[PDB]
């Protein structure tokens, strides 16, 4: 868990916070705006928060994506070697990291990038599963459909996210808290920007707006 | 509504002190009770909407 | 500075033990210094702190002297609403007013049993862009300095501390360093 | 019983993975303490959705071969071991049973020239395994005893370190981690692998906080 | 038999509610006693075999 007292604007290397991390862990950051907030007596802070995340330095990825569909029940096969357009010629050892397998199924891993995808009984939904093409990392997402119509498309998780509703920010003690997701996708020695834009009120319904930015360092093994 | 629907009632409510949860700081209550309904004939009845 | 240090301590085309050994005596110089004072380097003047409440009308003692009357804030403790108050310039000990605004209570709870949420304080110990100055507890440090320079670590110093004796025949002592050259009664003058 | 701190991942405090040194045939086990990690993040503990792999960055890889039988309840079963070692060059093979890691629920007679009977015990039905050293070298023979009705499945040729299937445990009060590790008796001595551990916490509506962290096994002999 | 072995009795069973961990919907109760023996004399026994 993570924290930072963030400076109060009183005029009192670089300017962004560090925040290491590694891939595939699920953090918690906590950022202390007592500091700034306490002077501006009102109704403390408001669930108004934005962030946003740039890359400053991103290697994009030698392997892509893919996404699949099937129905309940029905047993899902591809492909995993039209994803790696590999520059060189030369061997491919695809495999299936078990740490990020799937989640309500099994994937039996074919000699020569081909799988088969055996959905668990009466499961309908999204999985996810992170294969790995000569130590590139890449994920393959399948949704299994309830034989009606069609579930919606997934927006294929970046390699560094914040969830959609994991915040919460405490107006008694003027703390903020959310969740810092790193894809096991990430590459090591990338480096993202977080920019929060936090909104206070006072005592009548104004606006108080306080902007910090962070750097994330996607580093390997801590 | 004396036909329409019934409420049954068995044992109006009660708050007993648990002794164990409670560690010398936090002195636990505890309460509960039992009731229920359901609908009975559900002819004599009808309700009205926009 | 290296050069600085080397002429107060008169290490002046006079070479002693070397510029590695200097800076080493100037990294332990900056672990007893600051550390026998309790300042902290570069501390971001701003400070938030929970404040203990003490006594029946409540002195509250800054743990960093807010400059002068920039009014420190308190919330938290009981208190629905924060609250300014303007302190004592040279001083730290402030009175809680007994008059208080609310009290924004909890009674009964499970989860974390309605203690309480602390009282907190955050205040500015800053000043002008001349926010602060560490000199002045400068010198007891290049004092030590010179000391472990011509102290090496064979010669027998001791200074005496009580009058009649020890207890038996043994050389009294004192012999500890940055006393028997100056910097203890040099960086008091920083100490509460 | 080995002990590790997790790291607390605060951004404060050789190889990074730590280590963990093994005598083949030996079976341990291990306590991880993630209280400096979850300990902040109040929620319902820890869960026992962890998951683990093992993976070798050297292997060395075994001289002699190991095999797998097939034979009945009560029916005396026989087999030989003259070739289960590829000798690339002349020598004399010193076949050998130890003892220490002979099977379990029945009786093998060594031969003079690679020859040996496992006669099972009477009435017993499953799996039995033994471990051979030929030349220094050590591998396992495996026979399954059928209860005469049809047949067996396949066992899985257990490898070098292994974590049992199912014998972790976590103690969400304390929140401490507990699992066995075990080593074959046919590891080569001087090897290293590499344990990954995946625990996950929770907050207190189900969501999950990942953590993963390494460990370097180096399977050392005599201690 | 009255002695060759000796029968040994301390504290004999007893019931109690064992309040803590018991709420005020399950309840969780304790039996216990105590109690030992031991041979007397070797010498005053037999045993008959085949």
């Amino acid at each position: 868990m993570y924290f930072f007292s963030v400076d109060p604007r009183n005029g009192a290397s670089c300017c962004c916070e560090s925040i290491s991390a590694r891939p595939g862990e699920v953090n918690g950051v906590m950022v202390s705006y007592a500091a700034w907030s306490a002077p501006l007596r009102g109704h403390g802070l408001t669930n108004k928060t934005t962030f946003e995340i740039d890359g400053v330095s991103v290697t994009p990825p030698k392997v892509s994506n893919a996404f699949g569909r099937t129905k309940v029940g029905v047993v899902f096969e591809g492909t995993l070697s039209d994803l790696f357009p590999n520059p060189e010629g030369e061997q491919v050892e695809y495999e299936i990291s078990e740490l990020n397998g799937p989640s309500n199924g099994v994937v039996e891993l074919g000699a020569n990038g081909a799988f088969t995808y055996t959905p668990g009984a009466l499961f309908t939904g999204v999985d996810r599963f992170w294969f790995s093409i000569n130590g590139n990392i890449g994920e393959y997402v399948i949704s299994v459909d309830p034989t009606t119509s069609e579930l919606p498309q997934p927006p294929f998780t970046t390699p560094v996210y914040v969830p959609a509703a994991r915040r919460s920010v405490d107006p008694r003690t003027h703390v903020l808290k959310f969740v810092l997701g790193v894809s096991p996708a990430a590459i090591p020695g990338d480096v993202y920007r977080l920019t929060v834009r936090q909104v206070a009120i006072d005592c009548d319904g104004n606006e108080f707006v306080h902007i910090s930015c962070y750097d994330i360092s996607i580093g390997s093994c801590g | 509504w004396k036909t329409a629907f019934y409420a049954v009632e068995k044992r109006p409510m009660f708050f007993e002190q648990y002794e164990g949860g409670s560690s010398a700081w936090c002195v636990k209550y505890q309460f509960g009770a039992e009731d229920g309904g359901f609908v009975g004939c559900c002819e004599h009845g009808r309700i009205l909407q926009i | 500075p290296l050069q600085t240090i080397r002429e107060h301590a008169k290490c002046d085309d006079n070479p002693r033990v070397t510029d590695d050994l200097l800076k080493l005596y100037r990294e332990a110089a900056f672990e007893a210094a600051e550390l026998y004072t309790g300042l902290s380097f570069t501390p971001e003047k701003t400070i938030v702190e929970p404040i203990r409440l003490k006594g029946r009308r409540g002195k509250i003692i800054l743990s960093a002297t807010p400059i002068a009357g920039r009014p420190v804030v308190f919330y938290g403790g009981g208190l629905g609403s924060p609250l300014e108050l303007i302190p004592r310039p040279g001083s730290n000990v402030l009175f809680f007013p007994y008059g208080s605004p609310d009290r924004f209570q909890t009674w009964g709870d499970c989860h974390t049993c309605d203690v309480e949420s602390q009282l907190m304080a955050t205040y500015v110990t800053g000043r002008r862009c001349e926010n602060s100055v560490p000199a002045g507890i400068i010198i007891g440090i290049l004092k030590l300095i010179a000391w472990n320079i011509n102290n090496p670590g064979d010669e027998v110093m001791s200074v005496r501390n009580t009058l009649n004796a020890n207890a038996q025949g043994l050389i009294g002592g004192t012999n500890n360093g940055a006393v028997i050259s100056g910097a203890q009664d040099e960086w008091f003058r920083y100490r509460r």
